[PDB]
């Protein structure tokens, strides 16, 4: 007997993968791709066409101030992106010329921070600046500003100005209470439509009564058994998860980059591990062990990677945007470049892709 | 007291006769006897398992004739209190639900449901939309079209 | 480079009357004007209901503010060395306490959330900063943010001090630092120009605070304390107002079904902090679904009654209540011409029938309020649900609901009401029988995901007409999706399972011939062909699929890995039907 | 064994428990009294200790005076002198 | 005399839902009773700190002890009530600033005394004392 608490009680009462077949990166990639885009392409396409007929209902529910939550088995990334960009935004734009901007949150990324997300939201829709009396005593300038947004948008026509799409809301860095509180407070605003998706089976455990009231979800089940190739990019599949490091996504970026950018990143990693070894394994990279931008410019000029500091900053913009390297100003006023990965991760990056 | 019998011994003749009297095709009956042979290890109550399994098989094979007539299925369970001689019906529900739980994911049951288009008694074209959460579901607030048609035929 | 590898990348779509989310009904035969009329009617009803709901919310806020202010200013006389304590029992930190503007003193309201209270020093600094800022603002150099500001307030501003602390989430606040802060504030009682009042917003009973506070602080607070039961659903007083607002919105136009009210009661009984919001969401979604799904909603107003069409007729004829009425008519008498005209035989006639029998007004939507009003006129009973009263009136057990008070026996017959079954009632009815309300608002998350995994045939179409042209047409029939088949083996397995044995079972339950034919069915990819030529190609392919499926299950929290030194055994984390 | 000693209840013994803790007859199971530096004290003040989270009844304490010391100090004529020898 | 007989120094413990009350009951039973549920039941040790357990065990015990309707599945409402219970600090975890409820390494424990859980159990007419009387009264 199974499928019941009694089954759990009944079941809750020396081979290794050493002798399992050996598979290379290329073999795994090609087999997975061929079994992802050719196994059941026709049934999954037919199912998607079937569930594409419920888009008017999704838009209607969003119009009445309901955040949409999509759960199921498979990759809902394509579903959410197509629904939002290809259907929701043009339809809202015509019903209200330019389309409604969509902020596509990639929650499966372990390097998703609410500071940058709120900066993007502020850029997209300009709020009133937080005044001196409203900053409080070391108050959270994000939460207070969002409450100011709520008060401002409470008395204003109920149009839609932004459509923020939350891919994999239960991801390693997007599941934390701080960003969940940010999304909860943003969900009160009726002038932004929220289309989120969840993959974890215990996802409802995240939200208490207050957060589940602010979200105001209407749960929709879209199971499609999709490969989820994009979500699995940011962590190794052969290790079987043996999550929040983010070094695997960095490596995946490193196969597809310019040779000059690869050389610059390799030099930065080498010098940062030199600094870490001078200081002291499992410790992350911070600005304490990092290169100064002037010193880095001198090194790159010595190695002909960058002619001037402007070009070096232009190259570093891509790595900073992808949350791969961070430039932060210390007490002395120096600006320091540091890669937020551990010594082992940097060594693996140098051995595998940067060799 | 056929249900309470423990580890009773029977043969293939009784099983094939039970399949035949409920009008079960040959291939599905052979699948039934093969499932019985492979699950003989779990024969704490062989009559219970076999009666529940044939109940589910009859529901799958004749789901659409059941769809016309709301009586027939009840009329069907009349056999279960006459042929095997036990008037209890609650134990019948117990048997059918436990055997549904036992063979919920097996390949043969899935193939039978696929080729008969049953999906727990509800066709795929509408089970997919009920699962998706569409507002346009076939709500039971009105009666089905076939019921209206047969009622009109009766009244005329 | 790739946008998928980036976080929070903004997209500006390139856009290319059909701007109504409503779709045509009656298999697409519904006119566009009918769709627009459905849109307009739904918007009218929604606007009415939510205007009344907003008025109710304003009322609850105003009444709460008035009661809090009355408790705060009660002119209680005692030896002036104690806190004026107010315990808002069962209260969420949402109210905005307003203080009277006395000209002889400075009334300051200092809010302190648990996030604003890491320790005593920061509580004091954030209280004194707020006090100084408020005093400077009201008054229209520099001080140190500590109790010396309270000591020197009379010298600095020339007016007495009336600090009112508001502890927003007392349960979340560490009670050690809260107790220390209260003891520290007790030191400010030696000044003759300061009055300190405290307001603890409690989400539980105060026994937890009694257990979590020192007995000295309990005795200090016991000198002056007032208890207030602040709750939106307290006394069943404002949920009844919201339900009555919904009834007034759909009075005569629509009839709530008994099953719908049972669903409302069940789903509100399992929620405590936020019931009014949940009730509004449930009612709004019910009205939303009714107006989206039903093509008969255009007949809410009588003006459109004449616009009934043949498809409306076909949908109408399947009315169970119409069938019951016509069987009763044929049982009482046999008028051949009349029954033929009423039936399809003279379709025209049937329309007139509807034209006469849809404008009937259901008295219950009014009567339910009248009896309700009675309970506040003579009975003086306030602890009763209007939702439960309406439910029992719909059933017909009104006397069974009324006899519990036992004080209404004298007017038992006066309040008695017998429900009637109007024909075509279920054409205009809010109900919960299709499971849409349960699936959309309170679904079975785990159960739905596990049912999708175990029984995938209800999700992926079993198409067979286009089997030949597709590459894996043969493989589709035999091989199930890897996730579903691996979940079947997952369920069949024990609580702790070796990865290699699980992989061996998975490989065993896949076939070998047609999968090897399929893997080499693409001549373009030479690497696939050369992998297939390898003698152990099937083992490698099955291993790749099993590894991908295990990664997926780990992502969805189905399994956990134990013995990370060897990383070969995993424990199941999800069992079906739990 | 018996003018009868009253048995106080839990609510009337919580105050006695707090008083005995105040006199440092009991301490927390693993507690650092006062940090050596100002920075260490600041860090400790920032941290929220697990001892304050758990309810008062289940807080694990540890004494500064052992039973043998109580036996030595307490006069032989006390009512509880027979109960200081376990 | 009544003045000098009681100190009187004190100035339905919770309004929780039936789901939340049964969740607290199941959490207390799971934490304070050893994982020997497999033998007889479901078809003082309370003087010490509560033990730790997992979410699946709590859900299984909640389903076992919940009254039948024929069994209660884990809806969104059950998980919402559990998260609210953790919010009110009635149930805690091994949290350290940042907390992720979905991590498999997060284990839960109870923060109610015996009196509160006894009152809750008697509110829903549940005999937790009979369950806990095996080891000691």
């Amino acid at each position: 007997f199974l499928d019941t608490f009694e089954g759990y009680f009944d079941q809750r009462k020396r081979h290794t993968m050493s002798m399992a077949p050996d598979v290379t990166r290329e073999e795994f990639s090609l087999v997975s791709n061929f079994f992802n885009e050719n196994f059941q392409k026709r049934p999954r396409q037919k199912l998607f066409e079937i569930q594409k007929k419920m888009f008017p209902q999704y838009w209607f529910e969003l119009t009445q101030g309901f955040s949409l939550l999509f759960y199921g088995v498979g990759s809902k990334r394509n579903f959410l992106e197509e629904f939002a960009i290809d259907y929701l935004s043009p339809k809202i734009a015509y019903s209200q010329v330019n389309s409604i901007p969509c902020l596509i949150l990639n929650g499966y990324n372990p390097s998703c921070n609410y500071r940058d997300v709120f900066k993007e939201i502020t850029d997209l829709l300009v709020p009133a600046e937080l005044t001196r009396s409203e900053t409080k005593y070391w108050g959270n300038h994000v939460i207070l500003q969002i409450q100011k947004m709520i008060d401002f948008y409470k008395n204003q026509p109920l149009d839609i100005k932004l459509i923020l799409v939350v891919h994999n809301l239960d991801g390693p860095s997007i599941r934390k209470n701080t960003f969940q509180t940010m999304l909860s407070f943003l969900s009160v605003i009726r002038q932004i439509a929220i289309v989120a998706s969840t993959d974890h089976i215990y996802a409802p455990l995240l939200w208490d009564n207050m957060k589940a009231q602010n979200y105001n979800f209407v749960f929709h089940d879209i199971s499609n058994f999709e490969p989820s190739t994009v979500e699995s990019t940011f962590q190794d599949v052969m290790k079987m998860g043996k999550t929040s490091s983010g070094a695997e996504g960095a490596k995946y970026v490193l196969q597809s980059l310019t040779v000059n950018s690869k050389k610059m990143y390799k030099l930065l990693i080498e010098t940062q591990m030199q600094n870490m070894g001078n200081l002291s394994g499992p410790k992350r990279g911070t600005q304490r062990t990092g290169v100064e931008l002037k010193l880095f410019n001198h090194l790159c000029a010595a190695d002909f990677i960058a002619s001037n500091e402007i070009a070096l900053r232009s190259m570093l913009r891509e790595f900073i945007e992808h949350k791969m390297a961070n430039i932060t100003k210390n007490n002395s006023g120096m600006e320091i470049i540091w890669v937020p990965y551990t010594y082992a991760e940097l060594e693996k990056l140098l051995k595998t892709v940067l060799n | 007291s056929l249900l309470v019998k423990k580890y009773c011994k029977m043969t293939t003749e009784e099983i094939i006769r039970l399949c035949n009297d409920f009008e079960l095709p040959r291939e599905v009956a052979y699948k039934i006897v093969d499932e019985y042979n492979i699950n003989a290890s779990r024969l704490v109550c062989p009559w219970q398992l076999v009666c529940g399994l044939v109940l589910n098989c009859t529901f799958i094979v004749f789901n659409e004739r059941r769809r016309k007539d709301p009586r027939i299925d009840h009329f069907i369970v009349s056999k279960m209190c006459s042929l095997m001689l036990t008037s209890k019906v609650d134990d019948v529900i117990e048997c059918v639900k436990l055997v549904k739980e036992l063979i919920i994911g097996e390949k043969w049951f899935r193939d039978l449901q696929i080729r008969y288009d049953d999906f727990d008694g509800i066709r795929y074209d509408e089970i997919i939309f009920r699962k998706l959460g569409s507002m346009l579901q076939t709500t039971n607030i009105l009666v089905t079209d076939d019921q209206y048609n047969i009622w009109k035929k009766r009244i005329e | 480079f790739a946008d998928a590898q980036r976080s929070h990348y903004t997209v500006y779509p390139s856009l290319p009357d059909k701007h109504i989310p409503f779709v045509k009904l009656l298999s697409g035969k519904e006119s566009e004007v009918n769709v627009e009329k459905r849109w307009e009617l739904y918007h009218q009803l929604h606007s009415h209901f939510h205007d009344q709901v907003d008025h109710i919310i304003d009322n609850i806020e105003a009444d709460l503010k008035a009661e809090i202010s009355d408790l705060l200013y009660s002119e209680t006389t005692q030896k002036r060395r104690c806190f004026n304590t107010i315990f808002l029992l069962g209260s969420d930190s949402t109210t905005k306490i307003e203080l009277k503007d006395e000209s002889s003193r400075y009334n300051v309201l200092i809010e302190l959330t648990p996030k604003e209270s890491p320790n005593v020093r920061m509580m004091l600094r954030r209280s004194m900063y707020k006090l100084y800022s408020a005093a400077d603002a009201e008054e229209h150099n520099d001080v140190s943010y500590d109790l010396s500001l309270v000591e020197n307030f009379k010298r600095l501003f020339g007016k007495d001090l009336a600090m009112v602390f508001n502890f927003k989430d007392v349960d979340s606040i560490n009670f050690n630092t809260l107790d220390n802060f209260i003891i520290l504030l007790k030191s400010a009682f030696k000044y003759d120009h300061v009055k300190i009042s405290l307001i603890f917003n409690i989400n539980t009973n105060l026994s937890n605070i009694e257990k979590n506070l020192r007995q000295s602080t309990i005795r200090l607070l016991k000198r002056n304390y007032h208890k207030l039961d602040v709750s939106s659903n307290k006394g069943f007083k404002y949920g009844n107002q919201i339900f009555q607002s919904f009834l007034d919105t759909v009075d005569g136009k629509l009839n709530l079904s008994d099953r719908f009210v049972e669903f409302i009661l069940s789903k509100m009984a399992n929620n405590t902090n936020h019931n009014l919001q949940l009730l509004t969401k449930m009612l709004d979604y019910s009205l939303m679904s009714y107006f989206f799904q039903n093509a008969f909603s255009v007949f809410i107003d009588p003006v459109n009654v004449d616009f009934l069409n043949d498809d409306y007729l076909k949908i109408l004829s399947r009315c169970p209540t119409f069938m019951f009425f016509v069987e009763g008519l044929i049982k009482q008498h046999a008028p051949a011409d009349e029954i033929l005209s009423l039936l399809t035989n003279k379709n025209r006639g049937l329309e007139e029938f509807f034209v006469e029998f849809l404008v009937r007004e259901n008295p219950i939507n009014g009567h339910a309020k009248f009896v309700a009003r009675f309970l506040e006129e003579e009975l003086n009973i306030t602890n009763f649900n209007l939702i439960e009263l309406y439910h029992n009136l719909l059933i017909g057990k009104l006397d069974s609901y009324l006899d519990r008070w036992s004080a209404c026996k004298e007017y038992k017959d006066r309040l008695h009401f017998e429900p009637i079954d109007t024909i075509f009632q279920e054409l205009f009815t809010l109900d919960n029988r299709s499971g849409l309300l349960t699936q959309s608002i309170f679904p079975s998350y785990k159960s739905n995901i596990e049912d999708n995994l175990l029984s995938w045939e209800q999700v992926l179409p079993s198409l067979d007409k286009e089997n030949y042209d597709t590459l894996s047409g043969d493989l589709d029939k035999i091989m199930a999706p890897v996730l579903g088949q691996l979940f079947k083996l997952y369920r069949e397995a024990n609580m702790t399972i070796n990865i290699y044995d699980f992989y061996i079972a998975f490989r065993e339950t896949l076939p070998k011939e047609e999968i090897l034919n399929f893997i080499r069915k693409d001549p373009s990819n030479t690497k696939l062909l050369e992998l297939a030529e390898t003698p152990d190609a099937f083992d490698k392919v099955a291993l790749i699929l099993f590894m991908q499926a295990i990664f997926a299950f780990e992502n969805m929290g189905l399994i956990k890995f134990q013995s990370t030194k060897s990383y070969d055994l995993v424990e199941k984390c999800v069992w079906r039907g739990i | 064994r018996i003018n009868t000693i009253k048995l106080w209840l839990k609510k009337d013994v919580k105050n006695v428990w707090e008083n005995l803790v105040q006199l440092d007859f009991f301490t927390e199971k693993s507690a650092v009294g006062l940090r050596d530096n100002a920075t260490a004290a600041f860090y400790a003040s920032n941290y929220q200790f697990q001892g304050t989270m758990i309810p008062f009844d289940l807080r694990s304490y540890q004494m500064q005076i052992i039973l043998q010391e109580l036996r030595r100090i307490i006069p032989k004529s006390n009512m509880y002198y027979s109960w200081t020898q376990l | 005399i009544k003045l000098f007989l009681s100190t009187d120094d004190n100035l339905q413990t919770y309004d929780l839902s039936i789901i939340s009350k049964y969740l607290l009951i199941a959490s207390y039973i799971c934490s304070y009773l050893e994982p020997r549920y497999d033998a007889s039941i479901f078809s003082n040790p309370r003087y010490l700190q509560p033990s730790l357990f997992a979410i699946e065990r709590l859900l299984a015990i909640f389903q076992a002890i919940f009254p039948i309707q024929s069994l209660m599945k884990a809806n969104i409402e059950v998980f919402q009530n559990l998260s609210e219970l953790h919010t009110l600090k009635l149930i805690a975890t091994t949290m350290n600033k940042n907390i992720d409820y979905l991590s498999p390494k997060v284990r839960w424990k109870v923060n109610v005394p015996w009196e509160i859980i006894k009152e809750i159990s008697e509110s829903v007419h549940f005999n937790i004392s009979d369950y806990f009387s095996d080891i000691h009264e």
